[PDB]
């Protein structure tokens, strides 16, 4: 938290080396296999943990609306079904995940569920997961690791192509429905 | 005369003026209260549009129209044939309305007076009259 | 299904993939390619072209009358969070079509349709469904008092 | 959170915030109100020690063209007054670290002070050597062993490249 | 999909959005060739003369920017045929001679089809994409 | 090394080139100018024209030469984005070395010649230009071209 | 930054929350986790002596 | 050794310690020191100045023209950013210096010369390297087409 | 009547508007943009430096040397032997042209004009009219 | 070295760098006092009207304000010779009677000497400070 | 004690009295600023010039008289310098009341006299002067430095 | 602090030899090279310091950090260090002749 406070002095799409370090890399060598920092921070065991997107993970939390849609405080749950890893290029991991919400909409309980799909890019410890085919107004989630660990993320639902928050979301892993 | 480098200017110069929505409008509403400041005796013209009142929508549709029109014409700056097609157009809308034609000189005027506070680049004055005076030049008889 | 805010912002956003250039090029092929469909499906739309030489598409005429519509479209979008100036030009857009004697309602709907099959095809993340909702308010007000 | 403190102040730090002058930590007489301006740990004199050196990589952003390397600054004498006690004057090599291939490694030679109260190394040309650097070092990580250095013009301070530092 | 006048305009687009600011481009370049010969390891011996042992060495730095810049030329004329036909016509001069199989034109095109989403992050589509390369990496074969 | 085409110089030279390229039809901006400097260069020195036969010059408005202009304005953007990493730009700059010295009837001449039309341009084009920086340092690159040259 | 608007409290968690300052210790729980319920112990009991330096 | 732009900030910047002031004293003082070294290496040069009173250093119109060097160079130094103005003004001193015969490029090098010699002695961190690196730039400029 | 507090705040608040070389190169391109703006019948005595293009190189240096000679005045408002010599040189450089004297009263206009706009404080009308005239009573024949 | 025209201007310039921005005023005097009084502690009895036995004292840091002052005219009329002379005879007539040795202005040279680079910390002369410093020094004695 | 002279006054003072002394030329300007403070009080009051004879008032030009215009300035500045600490003020205001003690012929009068003109003057040459606090302050300095005069 | 018996006329003080660079080949890993700096501390009088720029290796199983002048550097100084107290931070080092070998002075070293 403190470290985001600060910020850095890197570009955008660049990787700070250590916490106090100078050196800068380029997000596209983050986990690639290669040692690029001169002191091998990129290619560090908490920068490249995998967990975060583990299948069979189930983040839950409320989702707080304030723009698109008119919703109540609500359950959304981002549910990681499956993940990719290619050898040759390992700087990413592309993730797919179905994205639950619980809407008490009229009276009733009702389920609004999507497939989606999108990746876990380690440098900015971000998960994006944009709805797979659904053009039938589901939104993006946008969540970030930002809280230490791999078991809780501060997310938005936003509107994929400009990136506009619609809701505030923080996830934590709970785990097992 | 209006050369290669010349309008590579006045389009980069442009784009920064008009490229931006945020500080177009007041772009163009500029423009116009400089060029009714000091030329009140164009306002007759703008009748059709409350040039009176330039803070109405009337009007500021009109400066919307104007300011896109320019904007066709700087850019295709580069292709002579669609140019001409459309200074043409531009004649054509013009034509009609009994317009003296030097008051194109007092419009550029009022464009080189504006322009540098929407600029983070020096003005190319030069690029500036020759690219507007070949497009004066063709909506004019 | 109205052209909410969002609608608008979204449109807004996006809008400066779509052609947006200080150079003409981009805005002739899409356009270009909006009217090749709106022709491939009511082709009678055609005939009212001739004064811009349709016949000869790659003429500076007919050039210049692509980038005059994209432009038209391009004022529209930018007027969509100043509504009294947009119905303003919205009006005068209006009227210049009433002018021309032969467009009708229907083909508004077409060029709706052609508008819509073409823009997905030109950049990603082009949100159609707001496309469609708010074109259905911006030609309905062009093309009212027109002939269906 | 920073500090209150007006040029040529330092903060006591402690429970209650207070500001006094730089030149007035680890003299002798305690001008802080809790006497922390005294205090063994602030008047630390480690960081100024002979042979202390400090390395760390360098990102340039003007003057060198070179690609992000180690710089290291070493100090080689240093002197405190009996008399003026609040600032320990040192002599200090800057050096950077250069590939096999170089060979004709460039060292600068420099001369100042650490203040106790700044917590800061600051360092110029030697005298008649040619002013091309000089050195900041702020050891704000709360020892001895850290610091946030500058490579700086000596005439503008302007900011030629940084490194975090490290005691090695 | 195919290469239309439309789907070549929008990769035209996207290749602005990721090549089109020095900043990170030979880092970009990098990143696809390390793709690449991750796939292909036997390709390396290829590079022999440009140092494709050490993708970070100088001169092979310069190679992969050399690529990437034959390459823009190729994205930025897919509107312009005739220009694309003559560049095409170039880097295939370029590359006769060179047995250079299938292969690894297929690896080339994987390690682009990975950087290119990673790099844009957002808005891309790998079919336009797909097959404006296989346009290009036909033009380069013959 | 230092001094001629310093750090700074080389900041200043990729600041400013770097406003010529704004929007997505950077290409037509590109060939333009590479056409500009090209035909200007064969104007003031008519024996060049020649030398460009195979990229069909006579027919600048074509696609073979429009796409060879893409090909030096590519180089020439290459070269300064590569001043951050001088050894990598010497690389880079020593494989044009090679790619001109193949081509017999090139001369340093010329390139002092382009150098001359180059800034001239550069001076119009862009709003904001150090000549002291980006002649320190073109010095060097155009130099570094013209290095392998017989003539 | 704050995490609630000017005149709310954050219920804190790792599902936070914001409820105006208005209903924090009323007796009424208005947290999902009861946050604005368990704040209160009133620091000050009568007798209490604070002294506070310059 | 050529001007680097580093240089020319490094002047920039230490400029505001020589001199400068909304008071002319400091100009005439060390402009006057400059003078006093140049006509004690080359004191042909000397001669050059009578219309300004060499001969009577305390008078107003000797102090009147050292000013005016000394703000020359103001300009010339504030001008390193702006290379286009630079040449033009560069060009007008070095027309100012054509029309007074018996001005040398010679006398100039000397001038380059008791500047680096005075300079230092009146503020420290000057960087002389840098200095007479952009001097032989603007010298050189102004004293072309003067004789060699 | 330009007395030692005059010249004392005329100082000051030059030393603000042209002592930051930031704003300095602005300050001078608006001073000479009002001037012209106000009184064109003046831009015929400018052709030896594109005084209808104030955005060219030529014309830049121009205002540059102007700014740099009113610091030399300004900056002698107190040593009156050097002040009169300095005075004395501007004339020889105003006199071989046909100026109107009355021109100086516009050119003083324009500076007040322009100068608040680069002061941090409140332009000291007065003296710098005071000391503008004693400027060019000496500048004049 | 010497105090010249020229290292006067330098030490004049140096001094309105350290002096001239009444903040740390109190504290760069008092500073200067702290050093002096190290070196020579016989000397505070010279100071009982103005309590030299607390530095801390108000009226202690009244008197090192009006030294301060004192040698501040002394500084800004190195290059008004006439002007100088004056205040360096104010000064002796100030200090005649009192039996200040050699010894004490050496002190207070030194104390001067090693605040002020601590005060400006970046550049400056001890030489010119030194030459400059023995002028006015010599002023004051006689 | 507060409201007269308060605090905010205080800072008032010292942040408008320091627009003044902007640049390295400042001597010039307290001798300029005391010299017409000074004359403008010996022709205010004319019995006043004499007790000025021991620093050459006669010639205002002159070396002395401007060493002692900086004397008078510096002692103006220590004091606006000195309201921070009302104890070391106070002690500093009283040497000077001693010092204007032992110059017989000093009357509060002229005291009062040269208030009026300070004020006068700082209207012109600050642009920015809060009367009410100056006024506030200055009675309280000039009074304490007057405090000790016979007449 | 050093001890001298020759070559330096000076009396007792600190020597300080400083890595500034170092490279450990891949193929060949018993030793590890490095670009070194001596340096002496000298008087506040002096303002004239004396640097000899060094270049050498460390070797593992000596334990032994040897130095000699940086190539065209005029042969003066040798430093041997040899880490024999158990740590990675003392070392009894000579101030040698590159050549001879010949002792000059000797300091016992301690990493700061
Ligand atoms: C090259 C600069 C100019 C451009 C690009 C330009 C362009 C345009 C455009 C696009 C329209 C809209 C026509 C329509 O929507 O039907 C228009 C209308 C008009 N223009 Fe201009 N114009 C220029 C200069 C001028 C000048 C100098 C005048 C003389 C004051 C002028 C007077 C008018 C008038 C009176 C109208 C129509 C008013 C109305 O619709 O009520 N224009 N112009
Ligand atoms: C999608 C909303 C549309 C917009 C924003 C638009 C825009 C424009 C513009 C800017 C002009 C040029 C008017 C001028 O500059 O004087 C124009 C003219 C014209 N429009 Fe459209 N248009 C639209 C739809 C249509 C439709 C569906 C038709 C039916 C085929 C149509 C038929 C025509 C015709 C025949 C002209 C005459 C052009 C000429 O003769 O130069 N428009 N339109
Ligand atoms: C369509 C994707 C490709 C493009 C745009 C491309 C473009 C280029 C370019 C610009 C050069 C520099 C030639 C010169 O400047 O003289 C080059 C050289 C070369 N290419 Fe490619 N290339 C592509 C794919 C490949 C493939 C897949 C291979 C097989 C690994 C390959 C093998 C080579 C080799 C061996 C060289 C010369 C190496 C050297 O410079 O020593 N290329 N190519
Ligand atoms: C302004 C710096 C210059 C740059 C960056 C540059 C760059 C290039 C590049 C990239 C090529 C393409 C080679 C290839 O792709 O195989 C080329 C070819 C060529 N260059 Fe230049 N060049 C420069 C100056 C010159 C000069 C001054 C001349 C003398 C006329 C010259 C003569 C040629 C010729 C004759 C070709 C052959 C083109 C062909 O046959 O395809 N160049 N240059
Ligand atoms: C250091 C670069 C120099 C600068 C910036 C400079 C600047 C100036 C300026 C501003 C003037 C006044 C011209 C006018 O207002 O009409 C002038 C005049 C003159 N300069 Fe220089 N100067 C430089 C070097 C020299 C050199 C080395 C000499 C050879 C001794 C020289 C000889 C003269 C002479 C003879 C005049 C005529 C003054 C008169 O009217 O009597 N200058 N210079
Ligand atoms: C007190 C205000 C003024 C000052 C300080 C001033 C100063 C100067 C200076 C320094 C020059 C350059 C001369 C040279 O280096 O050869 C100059 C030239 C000139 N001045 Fe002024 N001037 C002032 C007012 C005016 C007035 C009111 C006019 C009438 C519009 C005027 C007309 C000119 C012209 C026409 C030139 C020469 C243009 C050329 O060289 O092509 N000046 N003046
Ligand atoms: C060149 C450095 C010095 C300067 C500029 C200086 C200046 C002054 C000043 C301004 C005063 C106040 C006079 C008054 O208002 O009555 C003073 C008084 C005095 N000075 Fe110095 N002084 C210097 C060095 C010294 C030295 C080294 C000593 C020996 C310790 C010394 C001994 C004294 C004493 C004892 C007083 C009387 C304080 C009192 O009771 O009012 N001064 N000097
Ligand atoms: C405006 C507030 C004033 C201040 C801050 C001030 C300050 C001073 C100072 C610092 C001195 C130098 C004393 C020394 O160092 O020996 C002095 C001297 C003197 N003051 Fe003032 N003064 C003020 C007002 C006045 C006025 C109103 C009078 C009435 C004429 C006056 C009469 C004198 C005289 C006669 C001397 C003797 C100077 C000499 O002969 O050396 N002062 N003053
Ligand atoms: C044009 N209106
Ligand atoms: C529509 N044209
Ligand atoms: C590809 N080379
Ligand atoms: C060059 N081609
Ligand atoms: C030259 N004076
Ligand atoms: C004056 N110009
Ligand atoms: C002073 N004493
Ligand atoms: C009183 N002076
Ligand atoms: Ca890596
Ligand atoms: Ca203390
Ligand atoms: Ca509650
Ligand atoms: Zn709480």
């Amino acid at each position: 938290r403190v470290s985001h406070v600060e910020g850095t002095h890197c570009a955008k799409k660049e990787f700070q080396c250590g916490g106090y370090d100078q050196e800068c890399i380029s997000d596209l060598f983050v986990c690639d296999g290669h040692k690029d920092c001169h002191n091998g921070h990129d290619e560090a065991e908490d920068v490249c943990d995998t967990s975060p997107v583990k299948p069979g993970n189930i983040f839950s939390g409320t989702s707080h609306w304030h723009d698109c849609l008119l919703r109540s405080d609500h359950v959304t749950r981002v549910v990681i079904k499956g993940t990719i890893r290619r050898n040759y290029f390992k700087s990413r991991i592309w993730v797919r995940a179905q994205i639950e919400s619980d809407l008490i909409h009229d009276g009733k309980k009702e389920l609004s569920d999507f497939d989606s799909k999108g990746y876990y890019n380690f440098a900015n410890r971000r998960l994006v997961l944009i709805p797979i085919a659904q053009d039938d107004k589901h939104l993006s989630v946008i969540c970030d690791f930002d809280r230490g660990d791999s078991r809780r993320a501060s997310c938005h639902r936003v509107l994929e192509g400009t990136l506009h928050q619609c809701a505030n979301l923080s996830v934590h892993l709970q785990g097992h429905h | 005369d209006c050369s290669i480098l010349e309008l590579l200017k006045v389009k980069n110069q442009w784009r920064e003026a008009f490229g931006e929505g945020h500080h177009r409008v007041q772009f163009g509403l500029e423009l116009w209260k400089r060029f009714f400041d000091t030329h009140p005796e164009v306002k007759g013209l703008f009748k059709g549009v409350n040039g009176d009142n330039i803070y109405s929508p009337e009007f500021a549709a009109h400066a919307e129209r104007v300011l896109s029109g320019l904007d066709m014409t700087i850019g295709l700056l580069d292709d002579t044939n669609a140019f001409k097609a459309q200074v043409t157009h531009l004649h054509s809308q013009h034509v009609e309305r009994s317009i003296n034609p030097e008051f194109y000189e007092h419009f550029l005027g009022a464009l080189l007076h504006v322009l540098p506070k929407y600029l983070g680049t020096k003005l190319d004055q030069d690029a500036w009259t020759k690219c507007f005076h070949t497009i004066a030049d063709g909506i004019k008889g | 299904d109205c052209c909410s805010a969002e609608d608008r912002r979204e449109i807004q956003h996006i809008w400066d993939t779509v052609w947006s250039s200080s150079f003409t090029d981009r805005k002739v092929a899409i356009a270009g390619a909006v009217f090749k469909d709106l022709f491939h499906h009511y082709p009678s739309a055609k005939g009212l072209f001739e004064r811009v030489k349709v016949a000869e598409p790659d003429s500076g005429e007919y050039h210049s009358h692509l980038v005059r519509v994209a432009n038209g479209l391009d004022l529209l979008i930018n007027l969509f969070q100043d509504t009294q100036v947009l119905d303003k030009q919205l009006a005068h857009l209006a009227e210049q079509h009433i002018l021309r004697k032969g467009v009708t309602q229907q083909f508004f709907k077409g060029i709706g349709e052609s508008f819509a099959r073409v823009f997905p095809q030109v950049s990603s993340c082009f949100n159609l469904e707001a496309w469609n909702r708010c074109f259905h308010t911006l030609a309905d007000r062009i093309s009212r008092d027109l002939p269906h | 959170e920073g500090d209150d403190c007006k040029e040529h102040e330092a903060p006591c730090g402690g429970d209650v915030p207070q500001c006094i002058s730089d030149l007035f930590f680890c003299d002798g007489h305690k001008d802080c109100k809790n006497g922390r301006d005294e205090d063994k740990e602030v008047c630390s004199e480690v960081p100024a020690d002979i042979g202390s050196s400090f390395a760390g990589v360098v990102s340039w952003q003007a003057c060198e063209e070179a690609t992000p390397h180690h710089a290291v600054v070493t100090i080689t004498a240093n002197e405190r007054k009996e008399f003026f006690k609040p600032r320990i004057w040192v002599r200090a090599i800057l050096a950077f670290e250069e590939e096999e291939h170089e060979h004709h490694i460039k060292t600068f030679q420099l001369r100042g002070y650490y203040s106790f109260g700044d917590r800061t190394l600051a360092l110029g040309p030697e005298r008649g050597t040619k002013p091309v650097y000089g050195v900041r070092c702020h050891f704000d990580r709360g020892d001895d062993d850290h610091a946030d250095c500058q490579i700086v013009n000596p005439a503008s301070l302007f900011v030629c490249g940084n490194f975090a530092a490290e005691r090695h | 999909s195919e290469c239309d006048v439309l789907t070549r305009l929008k990769v035209k687009a996207q290749w602005r959005r990721a090549y089109s600011h020095g900043h990170n481009r030979e880092d970009f370049a990098q990143a696809i060739w390390r793709a690449l010969f991750a796939q292909v390891p036997d390709s390396r011996t290829l590079f022999k003369r440009v140092h494709g042992h050490d993708t970070t060495s100088p001169e092979f730095q310069a190679h992969a920017l050399r690529v990437l810049a034959g390459f823009d030329i190729a994205i930025s004329t897919l509107d312009q045929p005739d220009a694309l036909k003559a560049e095409l016509d170039h880097l295939e001069k370029q590359h006769e001679g060179r047995h250079i199989p299938d292969n690894y034109f297929d690896a080339f095109k994987t390690a682009l089809l990975h950087v290119l989403p990673a790099q844009l992050g957002r808005c891309w589509d790998k079919d336009a994409w797909s097959a404006c390369f296989d346009h290009i990496a036909h033009g380069i074969k013959g | 090394h230092q001094f001629c085409c310093s750090a700074e110089d080389r900041n200043i030279v990729q600041k400013q080139w770097s406003v010529l390229w704004g929007d997505t039809e950077s290409s037509k901006v590109k060939i333009a100018f590479g056409r500009l400097i090209l035909t200007k260069l064969a104007k003031e020195i008519p024996e060049v024209k020649e030398l460009f036969n195979k990229v069909d010059i006579d027919n600048p408005e074509g696609g073979p030469f429009s796409a060879h202009c893409l090909r030096i304005l590519n180089a020439l953007d290459m070269s300064i984005n590569l001043m951050d990493d001088p050894e990598a730009l010497d690389s880079a700059l020593d494989h044009l070395a090679d790619q001109h010295h193949d081509r017999p009837g090139v001369k340093k001449a010329h390139f002092k010649k382009i150098a001359e039309i180059l800034h001239t341009g550069l001076q119009q084009v862009l709003d904001d230009y150090n000549a002291l920086s980006w002649k320190s340092c073109f010095k060097g690159i155009l130099g570094k071209i013209a290095s392998k040259l017989q003539g | 930054d704050p995490s609630c608007p000017d005149h709310e409290h954050q219920c804190g968690g790792d599902d936070p929350q914001c409820v105006s300052d208005l209903l924090v210790c009323d007796g009424i729980k208005d947290c999902r986790n009861g946050d604005d319920e368990s704040h209160c112990h009133n620091p000050f009991h009568a007798g209490d002596d604070f002294v506070g330096d310059v």
